[PDB]
C-alpha cells in the first residue's frame, strides 16, 4: 500500500532555514513527477514546486522563487525541500504529493478533498 | 503512294477519255487534258502538296504545252524540301514517354493498393486522390494503345488506314487525357474550397465534384468526335486539326490551367497568413510550394498562351520528359512517403513480425 | 493539349516520308 | 485524540499487515510449476460492426450470447446482432456523453448514463411501437462511470463521487448506499451468483462489499495508480484489476491478498478494460498501445495478441459461453474476435 | 469535530476487516488450479474449435 | 422458414440506416465546444454574451454546441478524456492564478488531449490589474520577473487606460504563451483574447478562431503548414 510520511516542520525565529522529507513507500520512485503542496491556515490549498523523474526539469512559484529549493533521491526514494530565509506569512501545512500516473508530464493534483496520493502533511510554523 | 497510283490513275483513265496538240496522260503524278500547242497549262497541286505546308493553298506547278514540258517550278524542291532527317528527334521523345509512363504506371499500380486496403486512409481527401491516381493509369494505358496503331512498319499502310478502330483508339485516348488535367483541376478546387468555404457538408460536394471528373470530359470528346464524323473526317482523327475543332479539345484543357492557377497563388496567400502569424519561413514555404507542384499541374502554365507554331517544340522535352513523370512524382510525395502512412506502415510491419 | 500536337507532328512527319518513298519512283 | 488515534488505525493496518504475511506459504509460480503450457495461440478477426460516428466508450454482451449493445459518444446508444451483423435498434439519447451501457440478464431492458448525472432506462419490449424512456434515476452528483443490472427492478450504479447505489426502478429512490471509497470509483464486478461485487476506484483501493448490508467486507491495496477495469474470477473467489501503471494483478478472496501480477516491460501504458474466459485460464487485458494482449492466468505470460485497432479501447466483454470477444474502440469500430 | 468523526469510522471500516478469517494461500490457489483442470474442455477459445459449431465461421 | 426474420432483419436494417444518415450529416454540421473555465462570472456571461448545461446557438447559420461542466468534483483526470474530439476548448479564467496556470500546463500536456486546440480568455483584466495599480503589492507578491517586464512594442494597446494596466495584461497573457508555444509542435494552438466587458464580438473571435482551426487541421493534413 502507498502511503506519504513528511517529516520536519516545527518553530523557527523569522528568516531561518529548515529542510523537508517525504517518506515514499510501496511503489517505483523513478517513475514519477513528485511534488510539493501547501495551504495556509484560512484558505485553499497552493502549489509550491515540482521535480520530474530525474530532475531535469525543476519549477517553483513566484512568490517561493529562489529562496527554497527541491532534490529528489532516486535511489533512497524519497525526496527533499530544503528551505532557506524564511518568512511570517509562510505558516502552512506543507503536504507532499505525486502526480497519479508513471512516464507522463501531466498532475492534476492541486486540489482538497483527498488527492490519495499525496500525505497529511506537516506543521511548520514562524 | 502504290494504292494512288492506280487509283487516281483510274479516275485518270476515266477523264483521259473525258477529256489536241499535247496528248492527255498520265505522268505518274496526275492526269493531263489533251491540250493546245501554246496555251500554258496550269493545273493545281495534287493532294500530296497540302501536307506539305499550311499555306498549302498557293501550291502550283506549270507545265506547258509546247507537246509535254518539264514543270516550270519543280515539284519537290518548290515545297517537299524544308532546308534534314529528324528521326531522332521523334524516336527519342517518343521512346522517352514509353518508359515514361512505364516507371509512373508501376508505381501507381502499387501505390494505389495501400490506399484502398489499409482501410485507416479511407478518408475524403483519399476518396479524391484515387481518382487522380486512377486518371493516370488512364492516361498511360490509353497513350500505349495509341501508340499500338503507330508502329507502322509499312509506309503504304498506314497511310491509308482509315479504319473504324484507329478511330475509337483515338478518341478513348482524347478522353483518357483530358480527364487528367480535370483531375488536376478538381484536386485544386477542392483543397480551395477546404479552406475558404469551410462551413459545407462534404458529403454535399465530393459526389457532386466525381461528376464532372468524367462526365464533364465525357462530353466534350463526342462533340468534337460528332464535328469530324459527322462534318470534317479526312484521317482518322489526329491530322486534320482545322483550328476550330481543336480549341474544343484544347479549349477547355487550357480553361483548365488558367483557371488552375489562380487557386494555386489563391492558396499560397493563405498558407502564408498562417505561417506568418506568430504562432525559418522561407524554408517552410520551400516544400509547401513545391510540394503542390505536380498535384495542381501547374507546369502546363509556362506553355498555356504560347502559340504552338511559335514555340517550336522545345516544349516537348518539357511537357513529355516532366509531364511523363508527373504521375510518378505524385504516387511519392503522398502515398509512397505521405507522413500518416509512414507511421502506419510501422503497424502492420512489425504487428505481423 | 501535349500529347495531342505530339500525335499530330509526328503522324505528319512520317506521312512525309512514304511521299518521298514515292518521289524517288517518278524522280 | 487525532494522534493517539491515527496510530490506533495504523496498529489496525499493521496487524492485519502480518496476517497476510502469516498465510503466506509460497507464491502461486511456486504450485504452478509443472501446468504445462497453453503456449503459442491467436485469434482473427471475424466481424466488424462499423454504425457509430464518434468514439466508443462501452459495451456490454447479452445472455444469449448474441445481441449486444454499444454506447458511444456522439449520443447514439445500438443494438447489435453480433450474428448477421444488423442493428436491431438505434437509439436516441438525451445528453451525449455517456460513458457505460447495461444490458439486463432477462433480455428486457438497457441503460445507459453518463455526465449529465442521470442513469436512464430503456425499454427493449416496446409492444406500444417504437422504443422510448421507460424511466430514469437521478441521485448522484459527480457523474456515472458504470451499472450492471440484477433483475429487470434493480440495479447497481457507480458514480464519479465515490458512491455506488442500489436503485428501486419503480419507486426511482435508492435503496441503500455505498459510502466506502475516497475516489471517483471506476468500475464494478457482479459476483456471478449476484450475492457480493467488488469495486475499484481511482483510490488504487479495491472493495468488497454485500448488496444487501451495504457494507464495505474487506478493502484490497495492491496497485500504485488510479484502477480503471475489474472482472470477477467465474466461480466468485478472485478478480482481475486493471489500473493504469500498466498491471493485472489477481486478488483471492480467501487469503485476503494478492497472489500474481501480470507485467512486461514493454507494456508502459495504462490499462482500460479486463475480463476472463470461461475456464479461467485466459485473462484479456486491453491496453492504450491498442493491442488487446491475451495474458496467461496461471503461468504470468502473455501468451496471445489481438492486434487489430487503430486507437485505445475502451470496453471489453466474453460472452457467457466463451464462444466470442468482442472489444471497441475509440475508433468507432468494433472488430468481434474468435 | 468533522475530520475526528469520518476517522472514527476507519477504525471500525478497519475493525470488521480485521475479526475475518484467513486462509492459507496455496490451499487457496490449488481450488483455482482444480477449476481451471475441470473445465478446460468447455472453454471454445484457448482449444481450437471446428467449424461447425461455430457461429462465425 | 428462415428467410421470414431474414427480410425483417433487413428492413429494420434499412430503415435504421435511413436515420443515421440524417444523423451523421447533422453531427459533421456543428462544431462542439468546452468550456472548463473556472469563473463563475465567466462561465455565465459568456453564455448571453444536472450535470452538464448545454447552450446551442448559431452564427453565420454555423451550428454551435456549447457545453458548460457543471456538478462535477475538482478533480479532472478521468472526464477530461470525454473531450478529446473537441473543436476548441474555451479556456476562460479569474492565488487564484499560479493555480489557473498549473491548470493549463496539464491540458497542454495530456497524452489525449494533445491534439485538441485551446481558446484562451483573460477576464476581468480591468479589475485584476487596476485593482493591483490601486494597491501597488499584488503581483510583485505572486511574480518577481514583473517588475523586469517591458510592454512589446508590437503590441497594439488600447488607447485610454492605464499604461501599466496593459504591462501587467500583456505581462499574463505572455505568461500563457510561454508554456503553450515551448513544445507544443504545430498540432494544436493558443488564442489569446480579452473582451470580457460588452456583448460586442466574444463568440466572433472564438468564431474567428475556431475557423482558423479546421483550416489549419486540413493543412497540417497536406504536410503543408
Amino acid at each position: 500500500q502507498v502511503q506519504l510520511q513528511e517529516s520536519g516542520g516545527g518553530l523557527v525565529q523569522p528568516g531561518g532555514s529548515l529542510r523537508l522529507s517525504c517518506a515514499a513507500s510501496g511503489f517505483t520512485f523513478s517513475n514519477y513527477k513528485m511534488n510539493w503542496v501547501r495551504q495556509a491556515p484560512g484558505k485553499g490549498l497552493e502549489w509550491v514546486s515540482d521535480i520530474s523523474q530525474s530532475g531535469a526539469s525543476i519549477s517553483y512559484t513566484g512568490s517561493v522563487k529562489g529562496r527554497f529549493t527541491i532534490s529528489r533521491d532516486n535511489a533512497k526514494n524519497t525526496l527533499y525541500l530544503q528551505m532557506n530565509s524564511l518568512k511570517p506569512e509562510d505558516t502552512a501545512v506543507y503536504y507532499c504529493a505525486r502526480c497519479p500516473a508513471p512516464f507522463t508530464r501531466d498532475c492534476f493534483d492541486v486540489t482538497s478533498t483527498t488527492y490519495a496520493y499525496r500525505g497529511q502533511g506537516t506543521q511548520v510554523t514562524v | 503512294d502504290d494504292k494512288i497510283f492506280k487509283k487516281e490513275q483510274a479516275m485518270c483513265l476515266e477523264k483521259i477519255q473525258r477529256a489536241p496538240g499535247c496528248p492527255g496522260m498520265w505522268d505518274n503524278i496526275t492526269c493531263w487534258k489533251p491540250a493546245h500547242v501554246g496555251e500554258m497549262v496550269l493545273v493545281s497541286c495534287p493532294e500530296l502538296f497540302r501536307i506539305f505546308n499550311p499555306d498549302q493553298d498557293m501550291g502550283v506547278v506549270s507545265r506547258n504545252c509546247t507537246g509535254w514540258s518539264e514543270p516550270f517550278p519543280h515539284y519537290f524542291d518548290a515545297c517537299g524540301f524544308d532546308e534534314g532527317d529528324q528521326d531522332y528527334y521523334y524516336l527519342s521523345v517518343k521512346a522517352l514517354y514509353t518508359v515514361g509512363y512505364s516507371l509512373s504506371l508501376v508505381a501507381l499500380l502499387l501505390a494505389m493498393v495501400i490506399l484502398c486496403r489499409f482501410r485507416k486512409l479511407h478518408c475524403t481527401r483519399n476518396f479524391i486522390h484515387m481518382n487522380l491516381f486512377v486518371s493516370f493509369m488512364l492516361r498511360a494505358i490509353s497513350v500505349f494503345i495509341k501508340d499500338w496503331i503507330l508502329y507502322a512498319e509499312q509506309d503504304s499502310n498506314h497511310c491509308f488506314i482509315s479504319t473504324v478502330e484507329c478511330k475509337a483508339v483515338m478518341v478513348f485516348f482524347h478522353y483518357c487525357v483530358v480527364s487528367n488535367y480535370f483531375w488536376l483541376f478538381i484536386e485544386g478546387l477542392y483543397l480551395f474550397t477546404l479552406l475558404v468555404e469551410t462551413f459545407f457538408p462534404e458529403r454535399r460536394y465530393f459526389y457532386w465534384y466525381t461528376i464532372i471528373g468524367w462526365g464533364a470530359p465525357l462530353v466534350f470528346v463526342t462533340v468534337w468526335a460528332t464535328l469530324r464524323l459527322y462534318f470534317d473526317d479526312t484521317g482518322c482523327w489526329d491530322m486534320n486539326d482545322s483550328t476550330a475543332l481543336w480549341w474544343v479539345i484544347k479549349g477547355p484543357v487550357v480553361g483548365s490551367i488558367m483557371v488552375n492557377f489562380v487557386l494555386f497563388i489563391g492558396i499560397i496567400v493563405i498558407l502564408v497568413q498562417k505561417l506568418q502569424s506568430p504562432d525559418s519561413i522561407y524554408l517552410r514555404l520551400a516544400r509547401s510550394t513545391l510540394l503542390l507542384i505536380p498535384l495542381f499541374g501547374i507546369h502546363y502554365t509556362v506553355f498555356a498562351f504560347s502559340p504552338e507554331n511559335v514555340s517550336k517544340r522545345e516544349r516537348l522535352v518539357f511537357e513529355l520528359g516532366l509531364g511523363s513523370f508527373q504521375g510518378f512524382v505524385v504516387a511519392v510525395l503522398y502515398c509512397f512517403l505521405n507522413g500518416e502512412v509512414q507511421a502506419e506502415i510501422k503497424r502492420k510491419w512489425r504487428s505481423w513480425k | 493539349h501535349s500529347d495531342g500536337i505530339f500525335t499530330d507532328s509526328y503522324s505528319r512527319y512520317r506521312k512525309q516520308m512514304a511521299v518521298k518513298k514515292y518521289l524517288a519512283a517518278v524522280l | 485524540e487525532l494522534d493517539q488515534l491515527r496510530q490506533e488505525a495504523e496498529q489496525l493496518k499493521n496487524q492485519i499487515r502480518d496476517a497476510r504475511k502469516a498465510c503466506a506459504d509460497a507464491t502461486l509460480s511456486q504450485i504452478t510449476n509443472n501446468i504445462d503450457p497453453v503456449g503459442r495461440i491467436q485469434m482473427r478477426t471475424r466481424r466488424t460492426l462499423r454504425g457509430h460516428l464518434a468514439k466508443i466508450y462501452a459495451m456490454h454482451w447479452g445472455t444469449d450470447s448474441r445481441l449486444l449493445v454499444s454506447a458511444s459518444q456522439d449520443g447514439k446508444l445500438i443494438i447489435w446482432d453480433s450474428y448477421t451483423t444488423n442493428k436491431v435498434h438505434a437509439i436516441p439519447l438525451r445528453s451525449s456523453w455517456v460513458m457505460t451501457c447495461a444490458y439486463a440478464p432477462s433480455g428486457n431492458y438497457v441503460a445507459c448514463g453518463g455526465l449529465d448525472n442521470i442513469c436512464s432506462i430503456y425499454n427493449l419490449k416496446t409492444r406500444e411501437g417504437n422504443v422510448r424512456v421507460s424511466r430514469e434515476l437521478a441521485g448522484h452528483t459527480g457523474y456515472l462511470s458504470c451499472c450492471r443490472f440484477l433483475d429487470d427492478n434493480q440495479i447497481v450504479t457507480s458514480s464519479g463521487d465515490t458512491t455506488c447505489a442500489l436503485w428501486d426502478i419503480e419507486t426511482g429512490q435508492q435503496t441503500t448506499t455505498f459510502t466506502g471509497h475516497t475516489g471517483d470509483v471506476m468500475s464494478l464486478s457482479l459476483a456471478p451468483d449476484t450475492r457480493l461485487f467488488v469495486s475499484g476506484a481511482c483510490d488504487a483501493s479495491a472493495k468488497l462489499w454485500d448488496v444487501r448490508e451495504g457494507m464495505c467486507r474487506q478493502t484490497f491495496t495492491g496497485h500504485e495508480s488510479d484502477i480503471n477495469a475489474i472482472c470477477f474470477f467465474p466461480n466468485g473467489n478472485a478478480f482481475a484489476t486493471g489500473s493504469d501503471d500498466a498491471t493485472c494483478r489477481l486478488f483471492d478472496l480467501r487469503a485476503d491478498q494478492e497472489l500474481m501480477t501480470y507485467s512486461h516491460d514493454n507494456i508502459i501504458c495504462g490499462i482500460t478494460s479486463v475480463s476472463f474466459s470461461k475456464s479461467g485460464r485466459l485473462l484479456l487485458a486491453g491496453y492504450d498501445d491498442f493491442n488487446c494482449n491475451v495474458w496467461d492466468a496461471l503461468k504470468a505470460d502473455r501468451a496471445g495478441v489481438l492486434a487489430g485497432h487503430d486507437n485505445r479501447v475502451s470496453c471489453l466483454g466474453v460472452t457467457d459461453d466463451g464462444m466470442a470477444v468482442a472489444t471497441g474502440s475509440w475508433d468507432s469500430f468494433l472488430k468481434i474476435w474468435n | 469535530t468533522a475530520s475526528i468523526a469520518q476517522a472514527r469510522k476507519l477504525v471500525e471500516q478497519l475493525k470488521m476487516e480485521a475479526n475475518i478469517d484467513r486462509i492459507k494461500v496455496s490451499k487457496a490457489a490449488a481450488d483455482l488450479m482444480a477449476y481451471c483442470e475441470a473445465h478446460a474442455k468447455e472453454d471454445p477459445l484457448l482449444t481450437p474449435v471446428p467449424a461447425s459449431e461455430n457461429p462465425f465461421r | 422458414d428462415q428467410r421470414n426474420e431474414e427480410k425483417a432483419q433487413r428492413e429494420a436494417n434499412k430503415k435504421i440506416e435511413k436515420q443515421l444518415q440524417k444523423d451523421k450529416q447533422v453531427y459533421r454540421a456543428t462544431h462542439r465546444l468546452l468550456l472548463l473555465g473556472a469563473g463563475e462570472s465567466g462561465k455565465n456571461t459568456i453564455v448571453k454574451q444536472s450535470g452538464i448545461f448545454e447552450t446551442k446557438f448559431q452564427v453565420d447559420k454555423v451550428n454551435f454546441h456549447m457545453f458548460d461542466v457543471g456538478a462535477q468534483r475538482d478533480e479532472r483526470r478521468k472526464w477530461i478524456q470525454c473531450f478529446n474530439d473537441v473543436t476548441a476548448i474555451i479556456f476562460v479564467v479569474a492565488n487564484r492564478l499560479q493555480a489557473a496556470l498549473k491548470l493549463f500546463d496539464s491540458i497542454w500536456n495530456n497524452k489525449w488531449l494533445r491534439d485538441t486546440s485551446v481558446i484562451l480568455f483573460l477576464n476581468k483584466q480591468d479589475l485584476l490589474a487596476e485593482k493591483v495599480l490601486a494597491g501597488k503589492s499584488k503581483i510583485e507578491d505572486y511574480f518577481p520577473e514583473f517588475a523586469r517586464y517591458t510592454t512589446p512594442e508590437d503590441a497594439t494597446p488600447e488607447p485610454g487606460e492605464d499604461p501599466r494596466v496593459t504591462r501587467a495584461k500583456y505581462f499574463i497573457r505572455d505568461e500563457f504563451l510561454r508554456i503553450s508555444t515551448a513544445s507544443g509542435d504545430g498540432r494544436h494552438y493558443c488564442y489569446p483574447h480579452f473582451t470580457c466587458a460588452v456583448d460586442t464580438e466574444n463568440i466572433r473571435r472564438v468564431f474567428n478562431d475556431c475557423r482558423d482551426i479546421i483550416q489549419r487541421m486540413h493543412l497540417r493534413q497536406y504536410e503543408l503548414l
